[PDB]
């Protein structure tokens, strides 16, 4: 398989080698050499979205990696994902381009708010 | 059981997603439900047949899930249109419509 | 006959920008006022193309790997560049392809040639020593301040050698002009041979020897997707590289050269595995 | 496994703010705010 | 068209147009492609 | 992550694009539903302190 | 064989086969192009190999009988 | 973007028809997407298998198109029922219903 291996807090019984979740995917595994438990989080999957105004207005774009932390990809962390290319501002405006989780983007450079 | 209507929507969505991921564990007549096992155990002339069976099974499962989601989305859209009508006519005004 | 050229001046190779050049017609199909997305060996937009000079003492005739295709750009006056050398080992052990344009016609030959280390021609005001086993010969009509711009695309697909070409009248002194010109398909060759290396053929000017003023550019073809725009008359007037930047990726996804204001989901992000772990 | 959950555009706090605005309008202004100025 | 000052020319059918549409309806039919 | 599977899947055409488009339509429809139900005022009214 | 126009015939042009009505075309092809496609990637224009002329391929008049 | 609601319906119908046309160019695992090429290149025992693959792929495409058309038809029917209600209550009378 392919996944991120992290130290696990789960306590396996001595006859058990791997662990399944609700969906019957292996979420925890025991190393056969050193008897420790490791979570196997799947590698990050994201939907790459492009935020742009009209091409008549500008050619500047911003990239949203959905459900992706900014440490694993003008970089701003939202609950919707990591947004690159948009300057985060503290001012509040009407929603122009929806990003999600209360975050919207606009052109004025591309700002996120 | 006061908030059963919202709980049914949440339960149906979670159950549909759970069934969609469970469909990956079915081989659909192939030798195995795991692509890695087929790629490691067989040559490409037979591997294409095994992945073809898995692809058609998983594509049918995904199409079934998307169709059910579209029907449920239509039902939720009807409920939301009703809720918007109630917001306009019961909250923003006094309604003479009985019940 | 072979002659060593021992009067060269050492200089590093140059590099420049491809801009939006290197586009060719993927097929023999007319399309009118439509946008077509195609997956083929294309030259990347704004890429780093290798620049070679012929000026006087510079005489740039090296052997380069062919890879999956070759884009040859030529800022040419007085017709110094005459042909190309195609093969794998460039000796009599294997079979090689020769493209030559002498004073009369163009000759395309697939034979077992003995190439010289430094092949060239000469004009007064030696490219091989032997030819043993020939399988294909084809004589055709001639294809041909810097006044001429010659674009060529060479591809080896399924034993077919595709030559695409375009002639452009320019008046720019040094670099590649910025513009759009789609390359028409010129000739498909049924060669069916392995080619991994190539070499340009130049012509000397004698009055020792003097190298005429010419400059050429080598670019490499990569498998990618282009969104080509076909006008009413059916010529490709503009193109979009789907893997260059997210804006052109959005243009490729929505199948339009103009994108309205909004957020558009275009691709997916996957972390790539860095290592492989075996625990037994 | 290809499954992602997109967050809603309006958070629960903003939906609560909208309901609070509707409640304040219907308490202080009656049905006048739904047909024009409050 | 004596309606006490009320003008309905933009919504009534136009006799000059062969389609017998209103100016608003003509604009709506032109704006949908 | 199987590249052979994706190469075989490309033979079936634009089924995947259709499914992604339908799910995207449902996803924007949910936000439209919430916008239609709750955002019926453009002024944020406040109750008096007393 | 001879070329017949304005009739629903089975055409075979350079290995590209089909059924259609072959009419005269006002589309001026560039000399390297042989076939023509519309938006929906269906062959609606073609070049005759013997004489370099452009022919439109209109689909035969299929219909529903009610 | 004033008339976007009608334009969405027109675009969705045209895009569905275009997708249904473009599904004919897919071989669905067969050697070719053209029936004539399969019938001319192979004997009927294997041409039957390749044609069967094309048939099941095209039938799945047509079922997908009809299913999404039925869902869109339900949505358009709901919108038309709303439009008939607005015609009866806003044009043919004065409505006390808020918004
Ligand atoms: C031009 O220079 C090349 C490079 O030195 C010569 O090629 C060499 O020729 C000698 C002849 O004895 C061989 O031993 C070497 O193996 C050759 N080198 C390579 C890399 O193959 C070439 O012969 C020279 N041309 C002439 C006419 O002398
Ligand atoms: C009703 O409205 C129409 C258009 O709004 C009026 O027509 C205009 O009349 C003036 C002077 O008579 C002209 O200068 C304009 O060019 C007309 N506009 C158009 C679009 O035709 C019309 O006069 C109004 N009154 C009546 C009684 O019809
Ligand atoms: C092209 O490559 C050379 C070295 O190979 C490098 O020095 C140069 O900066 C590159 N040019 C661009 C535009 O990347
Ligand atoms: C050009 O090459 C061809 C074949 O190699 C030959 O027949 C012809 O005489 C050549 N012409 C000149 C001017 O060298
Ligand atoms: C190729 O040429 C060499 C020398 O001329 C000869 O010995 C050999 O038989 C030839 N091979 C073929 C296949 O003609
Ligand atoms: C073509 O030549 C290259 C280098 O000589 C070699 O690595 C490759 O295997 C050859 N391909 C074939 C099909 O012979
Ligand atoms: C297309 O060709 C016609 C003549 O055949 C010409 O008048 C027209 O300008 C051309 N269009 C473009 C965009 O070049």
């Amino acid at each position: 398989g392919t996944g991120v291996l992290t130290e696990s807090n789960k306590k396996f019984l001595p006859f058990q080698q791997f662990g399944r979740d609700i969906a019957d995917t292996t979420d925890a595994v025991r190393d056969p050499q050193t008897l420790e438990i490791l979570d196997i989080t799947p590698c990050s999957f994201g939907g790459v979205s492009v935020i742009t105004p009209g091409t008549n207005t500008s050619n500047q774009v911003a990239v949203l990696y959905q459900g992706v932390n900014c440490t694993e990809v003008n970089v701003f962390q939202t609950r919707a994902g990591c947004l690159i290319g948009a300057e985060h501002v503290n001012n509040s405006y009407e929603c122009d381009i929806p990003i999600g989780a209360g975050i919207c983007a606009s052109y004025q450079s591309i700002i996120a708010y | 059981s006061a908030l059963g209507k919202l709980q049914n929507v949440v339960n149906q969505n979670a159950q549909a997603l759970n069934t969609l991921v469970k469909q990956l564990s079915s081989n659909f007549g192939a030798i195995s439900s795991v692509l890695n096992d087929i790629l490691s155990r067989l040559d490409p002339p037979e591997a294409e047949v095994q992945i073809d069976r898995l692809i058609t099974g998983r594509l049918q499962s995904l199409q079934t899930y998307v169709t059910q989601q579209l029907i449920r989305a239509a039902e939720i859209r009807a409920s939301a249109n009703l809720a918007a009508t109630k917001m306009s006519e019961c909250v923003l005004g006094q309604s003479k419509r009985v019940d | 006959q072979c002659v060593n050229l021992r009067t060269r001046t050492q200089l590093p190779p140059a590099y420049t920008n491809s801009f939006t050049r290197g586009v060719y017609y993927p097929d023999k199909v007319f399309r009118s006022s439509v946008l077509h997305s195609t997956q083929d060996l294309f030259l990347p937009f704004f890429s780093n193309v290798t620049w070679f000079h012929a000026i006087h003492k510079r005489f740039d005739n090296p052997v380069l790997p062919f890879n999956d295709g070759v884009y040859f750009a030529s800022t040419e006056k007085s017709n110094i560049i005459r042909g190309w050398i195609f093969g794998t080992t460039l000796d009599s052990k294997t079979q090689s392809l020769l493209i030559v344009n002498n004073a009369t016609n163009v000759v395309i030959k697939v034979c077992e040639f003995q190439f010289c280390n430094d092949p060239f021609l000469g004009v007064y005001y030696g490219v091989y020593s032997s030819a043993n086993n020939c399988t294909f010969e084809y004589v055709s009509q001639p294809f041909l301040n810097f006044k001429n711009l010659r674009e060529f695309v060479f591809k080896n697909i399924d034993g077919y050698f595709k030559i695409y070409s375009k002639h452009t009248p320019i008046n720019l002194v040094r670099d590649l002009p910025q513009g759009f010109s789609a390359l028409e398909p010129l000739v498909d060759l049924p060669i069916g041979i392995n080619i991994t290396r190539f070499q340009t053929l130049l012509a000397l000017h004698r009055s020792g020897w003097t190298a005429g003023a010419a400059a050429y550019y080598v670019g490499y073809l990569q498998p990618r997707t282009f969104l080509l725009k076909y006008n009413e008359n059916g010529t490709i007037t503009d193109a979009v590289d789907c893997a260059l930047d997210p804006l052109s990726e959005t243009k490729c996804t929505l199948k339009s050269f103009t994108v309205e204001k909004g957020i558009y989901q275009t691709s997916n992000f996957r972390v790539q595995p860095t290592e492989s772990i075996v625990r037994f | 496994n290809g499954l992602t959950v997109l967050p809603p555009l309006l958070t629960d706090e903003m939906i609560a703010q909208y309901t609070s605005a509707l409640l304040a309008g219907t308490i202080t202004s009656g049905w006048t705010f739904g047909a024009g100025p409050a | 068209k004596d309606f006490g000052g009320f003008n309905f020319s933009q919504i009534l059918p136009d006799p000059s147009k062969p389609s017998k549409r209103s100016p608003i309806e003509d604009l709506l039919f032109n704006k949908v492609t | 992550d199987s590249t052979e599977c994706s190469n075989l899947l490309l033979q079936y055409g634009s089924f995947c694009t259709q499914l992604n488009r339908a799910l995207t339509g449902i996803a924007v429809e949910q936000d439209k539903n919430t916008q239609e139900v709750f955002a019926q005022v453009k002024q944020i009214y406040k109750t008096p302190p007393i | 064989t001879n070329l017949v126009k304005n009739k629903c015939v089975n055409f075979n042009f350079n290995g590209l086969t089909g059924t259609g009505v072959l009419t005269e075309s006002n589309k001026k092809f560039l000399p390297f192009q042989q076939f023509g496609r519309d938006i929906a990637d269906t062959t609606d224009a073609v070049r005759d190999p013997q004489t370099l002329e452009i022919l439109d391929i209109t689909p035969c008049s299929f219909g529903g009988v009610s």
